């Protein structure tokens, strides 16, 4: 259940 | 999106999902890196 603000820009 | 991804949402305390809580400017900041699916949103 990660946070609602997941950051994953650019593999 | 296409990788472990890192949670960086802000909070008022260290979240169980982000044992590494960074209290800055009064709020918190997650610095974790994991993604069992992709994103919770």
């Amino acid at each position: 259940t990660a946070c609602s603000e997941c950051v994953c820009p650019l593999r | 999106e296409e990788y472990k991804c890192y949670c960086t949402d802000t909070y008022s305390d260290c979240p169980g999902f982000c044992k590494t809580c960074k209290a800055e400017f009064g709020k918190y900041i997650c610095l974790d890196l994991i993604s069992p699916n992709d994103c919770v949103k």
